[PDB]
């Protein structure tokens, strides 16, 4: 019962925010390794 | 339900149950 | 007496209290508690025929406002013998 | 009180019982085990009683429940901090504070 | 004394918290704490009437309102000697 | 503390993230860990009474937003002396 | 027993009838005549659920019509074990 | 052993017990005494940490509000000083 | 520290309350806990005169929510040596 | 011995073995569990660095959103306390 | 009293005013003082999940008016462990 | 005296100056100066409640029109034993 | 770990929330709690490379909103060793 | 770790800066350099995955602009393990 409320994906603590990072701030439209850009994890 | 022979058919006891058990 | 008398309900407060149902109603030795699953859960008695009978209309009447309510109310009088190691 | 089911063995007041008439309709503090039924069908009335299990929501949204050491009207005394925003972490519910000032 | 009292609740917290209510409104020893299967969970408490029936009068109000609460809530005056191996 | 916190939910992954969120918002102790059954999963945590709203209400907030979400979760300032036999 | 029963009276006249209908209609133990102050009157009786329920409830019947009449009807299933009941 | 400390004041004991009853189930928290005002002012003292405290008090107060002549007075004070306890029996 | 300040309150509650404010508000000292009788109770301390100003007003800013409040809030900052006796 | 843990519930066996499939095609990510919980829940539980443990969680949630009735959440724990490490069965 | 407050605010006054709050409100011991730099006054209490809500909230309301007001201020139930050197 | 009277400034100018207006209305002596940091500086001083209230009323009114300005200022008439060894 | 996370803020109540964001979510050792001065606060945490990421990334995600917020967040996988004696 | 993250550019001189950047920014042991034909250009590294990606972070900024410029940049989270006779 009570509403099993579909809800899909949610990539908790990625890892991922650009910010002041530094050595991040590089897939920015680079790289192309791997999944760190392959359908974005939509939080 | 098919016919009575092997199971019993809503044969209620005291009040709506078919209790048809065996 | 091999008369066999079972019921299962969603819950087991209707379990048991058909099962003190089965046992005051009429001299009948419970045999079995099921866990089914899914919240089906299921009592089993062994008696003769007639007191079988009585005693599981008796609780089958008194079981439906208990709880969730019944499952199923059916008897078979007579379980042939391979079905007893499938108790 | 509240309405929930119960099915049992009923001690109480009948039609068909003797010695236990004097009573019925006074008001019953603290605990309790008479049925609701024979309070409204020999009373014309139920007496609400409280419940000890009490509620909240959390600053996300979400429900507690339980004991709850958070802020209620009746206890005086934790008022302050309750009217502003709460700081980091959690302790008391999103639920705000009824009135107060301490 | 012997008397049953006894609840299911749908998921844990309402077993407990109902338990608690049993525990606290009236002094009866609880029996059981059971797993029905599928999310019914299911208390025994044992004691006398009067008891049993304050502490079960208690658990199922406090209990209507936590997480999907109370499912099936009734008591057993005077069980039989053999539904124990059935609890 | 012996004041008793604890939270259900549907499904494993929020379970693990409403214990990860007990063990890092307050220092309560982890009692255990339960399968309710049919998808439900309950934690029961130790710890003293503000430690315990703490750390329940910062669980619920971290796990509402991960898989089915919280279901149940509400807590006991004062647990009952034969209630922890039975968790 | 172990069931606390008490009954509070404007004026220890409806006190004194009130603890002669406890200890007649039932057979419980009266522990505690105790003078509030200004007037009230407290009487506390100890026994079983039903007995308890039995006397005390059905207890203060002539009451309200002696005296000045009742304050409170109060009953308590299971006092908490190690404080209280020395008091 | 947080020194806590619960307080409330009811018009009645009954209430005052009902209170009592209610502080010690709520939680692990131990009651220093009682102490008959007079007039039917009767005041319960508990003793216990700051939250077990808070929570059993509110779960008094919400039982106690409209048991006989009800509550009077339900409030915590978390910190004692030293001077207090004089007035409250050591 | 000379000066009397005294608060008189309905009950112990705000009583109490009042003479944690004094405690806690400025250098006096607790010398009187007494109880008038129909619920009336008054606190004492001693102090400094602006001290025992600053504590009770304190006190009388702290008395009036509290339950049915305040009755009499009094400073006196010189009682006399036959005075004592009664102090 | 990889300390961050990831791990995923899904409806199903199938898009569980499916998300054990990529955790050990994706990273260094040692599979630790593998538990039903009960009316269709499965859960998979693996070890490993943060790194990989993100990585290969993802792939995992990738491989996992499409097969049969899918994934429910996915999810990972970067420093665990050990605290938590005898609910998983140490 | 593992549990950790913090107060920061500008200047020093509006620092003793949340020191004040703190000793004033429960069990915490204000483990230090800090001159972050700048004007930036930390100050850093210990004690219980109840204590250190009570007396970060009663700093909360104590110093916001006072000055500059108060700017940051947390509650930490579960302090990490390692975590300890900045004692 | 135990009163504290902080008073808070932009720069040592006015603070110093409302030191001597503290040490120059009231009976008070001043227990400590400290640069908080960007600017701030403060006077702690102690004395008898009256006297810290005259003096440090003096330094507000002094210090508002020297140099930058005054900041804040404040009265703790009872300051905790656990605020000293952290003054 | 060599891999060296490191969180600038403004206030040194989101540094140290940070560092326990960052040793919770992230099994790894901090090393540095420095004040730059002016309000800046600096936390050197020391661990693998996936740790520290993430680490740094819950923090950041997690201390934007209490204090000031956040001024910077950088991480260096492989730091020189010479910039050992540095910190 | 074995992680294995790898470069190509069109020429050497943007593959052994990117190398260069591969060993400075993170900590990964550099295992290969191969000519693929015409001017690709390949190098090999091996280590963590977030050391992995670490290394790829200065080259693929590094190498945009040298000589013809990066070819492609993409990495490898796990290889299988016959694949290093062709590594």
């Amino acid at each position: 019962y009570s509403a099993k409320n579909t809800e899909g994906v949610t990539g908790n603590r990625y890892e991922d925010s650009s910010k002041i990072t530094g050595p991040f701030d590089m897939a920015e439209d680079k790289v192309t390794g791997t999944e760190q850009f392959r359908f974005e994890p939509n939080k | 339900i098919a016919d009575a022979s092997w199971k019993v058919g809503k044969s209620e006891t005291d009040s709506g149950q078919t209790v048809t058990g065996t | 007496g091999i008369a066999l008398g079972m019921i299962e309900t969603r819950g087991l407060v209707p379990a048991i209290e058909a099962a003190d149902a089965m046992t005051k109603a009429a001299e009948v030795r419970l045999i079995g508690r099921e866990f089914v699953g899914g919240g089906y859960v299921t009592v089993l008695v062994r008696g003769e025929t007639g007191a079988v009978n009585a005693a599981v209309r008796a609780g089958a009447d008194a079981c439906e406002r208990v709880g969730d309510g019944l499952v199923a109310a059916h008897i078979i009088a007579r379980p042939h013998r391979e079905v007893e190691p499938a108790l | 009180t509240s309405g929930n089911k119960v099915t049992g063995n009923e001690v109480g007041r009948s039609e068909k019982v003797t010695g236990d008439e004097p009573g019925t309709c006074k008001n019953l503090t603290g605990t309790e085990y008479i049925s609701a039924n024979q309070s409204k069908k020999y009373c014309g009335e139920v007496i609400k009683k409280p419940s000890k299990v009490m509620q909240s929501i959390t600053t996300d949204g979400l429900k507690v429940s339980g004991s709850l050491p958070g802020r209620s009207s009746l206890v005086t005394g934790d008022e302050s901090g309750s009217g502003k925003q709460l700081t980091g972490d959690q302790y008391l519910g999103s639920e705000p504070s009824p009135k107060g000032k301490s």
